[PDB]
């Protein structure tokens, strides 16, 4: 009787926000991003893309509890560069990277069939 | 500037009594000029070293010729002339012990400075006149450089 | 600071599985693609079951459970469908579900094998995986006098909800077949058999260590359950992950511009 | 009871292999031969057919409560 | 008039005073400190203890039968 | 060391001496203590009542 | 510790110029050597220590000194050294009579 | 069920307030099961962490000031150490000395007393792990362990 519904892992209720931004007070140019209803599939690729940025001093992700469905991403950037634009640049580069991969994959699959 | 110690050493021996760790090994080396002893723990995976090899140590309080007492914080981005740019193997630790040959009346002749880099230990044992700037609880860089 | 260019080449293409190789990309991207294969590719399976009569030897939930696991060929319909939670229609409609019927009664003295061929679909395209000598999925066995009638509805879902929406049977994933990065440490490398993709002579046990290496040349072998074609699983997975990131991008942009 | 529709671990469809597996065991294929004659290479899928017991036949031996 | 008991608040006295003062705050008793928007009576009681403003005295009963009365402010808070 | 005799030397040491001790199987603490050459200061019995 | 070692370790021996000047400032060594009141007080302190030694030996016939006590004095000394950066290589600043008083 | 008894339980019987037992003046709780084993393997001398693995581990420290420490090895590539991170876990300025389970007895008598070949004397100084391997004797429930002194 206490089992949560299966769709609880990816569906947002009314009033919940997908992503919330909180400034970090301990150190300058730091920020914390809370993503609701996500798991490692999205946090890991975002963190790895961020670590490629030369202007990102820190990037990490965690899931506070496996039974809960939330991710926390901490981004620290050098002072000339907002963490918010670092995050959006990582996303917009990963999207482009995936689109290129899909196009090459479909071309290769076409060439595999009598090519 | 700031150079706590500077000399050229020769590996007299590798870890005796076997190796206790597969990535790090203990090496014993001697000096030509100052004729003093070093025991150093180094990781072989990234910086392999062989018996009979010859290298140069520069223990310094900072990595800048300006001698500006740096943060102990890791900052990858710094467009400053680093002392490590001319060196191959660079560590960073704090000196935690200084032993001496002193007695109740006379001063120290031979000194032994023990410094640990993240758990990798070094004992530098010579004469008191050379290990002068070593003070307990001080941050030091070992900059090593292998030479033919 | 920018995206790297990856490349793909397929080494085996079959109606059952695709085997291919990805070069010049991060470990995280490779693992996330492997992850989306299993969990987040939409597929069609029967989720709603209403039983009108059941005189068999298996109870109603046992038959409804077995029914849920029958794969359905959903290659192009799944794209044009909608999630039942998103359809504005009050009741089941052709644009958000697929209806199935099953009326089997055993009258002769021979045991009757109710299989997936007995499921009568409403659409000519969305049918069980036995479309085109091999037998079919066995649902139940009926003795003389027993029967079962039931009406079912199929919806669109992905693995995250339930394993019946899992399109793939087995996703083999590998990288660095010879231990060059040495992410794993063999106490005795001799005892370990060579990988399929390893390139070494019979004498050498593992590649020499190189400290500068990074994981590349990820080897995939995606084997389908039969619902989706092996080659279209990967295309759907890439599109879904890209769309997921795009939605996050829009929501973050909206949040920042409103912040 | 009855053959499971899908392998628990892999997820490969194994529900349609039971009748073929029994037919091959009649013909002096051994289990090690009959299993890979059906295309079951992973031992996770092989243990399903190898260790399954079919009790549906004993249940059908009993007369139905209805007619 | 002479006091032979310890000048420190024992852990038991600290627990009972906090509990019995949080109970009074729950019942619309006036608060002794400028509270900062908090709503929990226990937090308010813990604040009044640390600010040394609790209007309670403690009667410590000696074994012989006599007793000593200590105001909350007259004795050192252990925590 | 706690059953061994312990003395104090002229240099203020605590040398552990080794001497003969006898463990019994009965108990008659009074007739034993009141005997010649038995050490009447350390002789314990494990019986509380005695 | 031995009677020879106990005395060697806990007497304030104030008859050595260089030995005392090694550990103490210059403003303090002259006070220790000159003032006889301080020397008398230090001798009295050692006598008290000797009396305590006799009491401990009668309390603990068993040799082991392992005991259970309220607060770890050696650890507090080490904590003080690390807080104030003692650097036990230079002559000390603490006046020996402040210790006793 | 009432506010008075609630406050009394909070102020007397809370878990963190019960770490040390008066039965034997030792801590009652200790690191146990697979953390203890993973700590001994994690704090050995030859444990090195790349930049990304360190940034992930720091993501799980609640009492971290957001300052990445200087790696023990800089130039060939930045490498941290298990001890270098376990020092960030240790709170305040704690100072204690413990010996590992496999510490040979003769090591203290001869040379290398303060430079242990086996990494088997635990020495924490100024709230920082300098040398040694943490075992049951260092993080367990024995008297004088690192949690006992921390409390
Ligand atoms: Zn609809
Ligand atoms: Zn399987």
């Amino acid at each position: 009787m206490n089992a949560p519904p299966a769709f609880e892992s990816f569906l947002l209720f009314e009033g919940e926000k997908k992503i919330t931004i909180n400034k970090d007070t301990k150190v300058p140019n730091a920020c914390l991003f809370t993503i609701n209803k996500e798991d490692h599939t999205l946090g890991n690729i975002i963190k790895s893309q961020l670590l490629k940025d030369p202007q990102v001093l820190f990037a990490g992700y965690k899931v506070p509890h496996p039974l809960e469905h939330k991710i926390i991403i901490r981004v620290q950037t050098t002072p000339d560069y907002s963490p918010q634009e670092a995050f959006t640049n990582a996303i917009t580069d990963l999207i482009s990277e995936l689109s290129l991969l899909e196009e090459r994959f479909r071309v290769a699959i076409k060439d595999k069939q009598e090519g | 500037a700031g150079i706590l110690f500077e000399d050229i050493f020769d590996v007299k021996d590798i870890d005796p009594e076997g190796k206790k760790f597969d990535r790090v090994s203990r090496l014993h080396c001697e000096s030509e000029s100052f004729k003093m002893d070093l025991i150093l723990d180094v990781n072989i995976q990234i910086y392999p070293v062989d018996l009979g090899d010859k290298f140069r140590l520069v223990i310094a309080s900072t990595l800048y010729e300006d001698g500006t007492l740096d943060d102990g914080e890791y900052n990858p981005t710094d467009d400053r002339p680093s002392r490590a740019d001319q060196f191959e193997y660079v560590m960073y630790g704090k000196v935690y012990r200084i032993e001496g040959d002193e007695t109740s009346t006379e001063a120290a002749t031979r000194l032994s400075a023990y410094v640990s880099y993240g758990g990798l230990l070094m004992r530098l044992q010579g004469d008191a006149n050379n290990l002068h700037g070593f003070e307990v609880d001080s941050r030091v860089y070992l900059l090593m450089k292998k030479l033919a | 600071p920018y995206a790297n260019q990856p490349t793909v080449r397929i080494t085996e293409l079959t109606d059952e599985n695709v085997k291919f190789i990805i070069e010049n990309t991060d470990l995280a991207v490779a693992n996330s693609i492997r992850r989306v294969f299993i969990a987040e590719v939409p597929i069609i399976a029967i989720d709603w079951v209403q039983i009108d009569a059941n005189s068999s030897v298996l109870h109603d939930e046992f038959i409804a459970h077995r029914l849920g696991l029958i794969p359905l060929i959903s290659d192009d319909i799944v794209d044009k469908l909608q999630y039942s939670r998103d359809c504005t229609c009050e009741e089941f409609c052709p644009e958000c579900s697929v209806e199935f019927t099953l009326d089997v009664r055993c009258n002769e003295d021979q045991t009757r094998h109710v299989t997936s061929r007995d499921l009568i679909s409403n659409s000519p395209r969305v049918i069980p995986v036995t479309s085109r000598e091999q037998d079919d999925i066995l649902i139940v066995k009926l003795r003389k006098g027993q029967e079962l009638r039931l009406r079912a509805y199929a919806k669109k879902g992905f693995g995250k909800e339930h394993a019946k929406w899992n399109p793939t049977a087995g996703v083999a994933f590998e990288y660095d077949p010879d231990n060059a990065l040495r992410h794993t440490v063999y106490p005795k490398p001799e005892e370990w058999p060579k990988s399929e993709y390893s390139e070494l002579d019979e004498d050498e046990s593992q590649a020499p260590y190189d400290p500068n290496g990074k994981p590349e040349r990820f080897y995939y072998n995606v084997e389908s359950c039969g619902s989706l074609r092996p080659e279209t699983i990967v295309l759907s997975a890439l599109s879904g992950l890209k769309k997921k990131l795009s939605d996050l991008q829009t929501q973050l942009s909206h949040e920042i511009q409103s912040d | 009871m009855i053959i499971p529709v899908r392998c628990f671990t892999c997820g490969k469809i194994v529900g349609n292999k039971w009748e073929a597996y029994l037919g091959l065991l009649q013909a002096e294929y051994t289990e090690g031969d009959a299993l890979d004659a059906l295309g079951l290479k992973r031992y996770c899928c092989r243990r399903m057919l190898l260790a399954h017991v079919d009790l549906i036949e004993k249940l059908l031996n009993y007369a139905p409560l209805e007619k | 008039q002479k006091r032979i008991t310890t000048p420190y608040m024992t852990k038991y006295e600290r627990a009972r005073v906090l509990g019995t003062r949080a109970l009074q705050i729950a019942m619309c008793a006036p608060v002794m400190v400028e509270l900062e928007g908090e709503t929990d009576p226990l937090l308010i009681a813990m604040k009044e203890l640390k600010a040394r403003k609790i209007p309670i005295i403690i009667r410590r009963y000696l074994p012989d039968g006599s007793y000593e009365d200590w105001g909350v402010d007259e004795l050192i808070i252990t925590d | 060391d706690n059953k061994k005799k312990i003395i104090i030397t002229e240099d203020g040491e605590f040398k552990a001496l080794q001497e003969w001790i006898l463990e019994t199987d009965g108990v008659s603490l009074m007739r034993v203590l009141s005997e010649k050459d038995v050490d009447p200061v350390r002789t314990t019995s494990n019986d509380i009542v005695e | 510790p031995s009677n020879k070692a106990f005395e060697k370790k806990f007497r304030f021996d104030y008859t050595n110029e260089r030995a005392l000047r090694r550990t103490l400032q210059e403003d303090l060594v002259k006070d220790v050597l000159s003032n006889a009141h301080i020397q008398n007080e230090l001798e009295r302190e050692f006598e008290r220590m000797r009396e305590d030694r006799e009491v401990l030996r009668v309390i603990f016939p068993t040799g082991d000194s392992k005991v259970v006590l309220p607060c770890n004095l050696l650890r507090m000394i080490w904590n003080a050294q690390k807080i104030f950066h003692i650097n036990p290589r230079l002559p000390s600043d603490l006046h020996p009579i402040k210790v006793v008083e | 069920q009432s506010l008075e008894t609630r406050a009394e339980i909070q102020e007397l019987a809370m878990v963190p307030r019960m770490i040390v037992t008066p039965q034997s003046n030792r801590p009652v709780m200790g690191i146990v099961q697979d953390t203890l084993t993973a700590v001994r393997k994690f704090t050995k001398r030859d444990v090195f962490l790349e930049r990304g693995e360190v940034m992930n581990l720091l993501m799980f420290l609640s009492t971290w000031d957001g300052k990445v420490p200087q790696p023990a090895i800089l130039k060939p590539r930045p490498l941290w150490t298990g001890k270098q991170i376990f020092s960030l876990i240790i709170p305040g300025h704690i100072n204690c000395i413990r010996t590992h389970s496999t510490h040979p007895d003769d090591e203290d008598s001869g040379p290398y007393k303060h430079i242990s070949p086996g990494d088997t004397k635990v020495v924490v100084e100024n709230g920082e792990l300098i040398m040694g391997i943490l075992c049951k004797k260092s993080l367990g429930t024995s008297a004088g362990s690192l949690v006992h002194i921390s409390y």
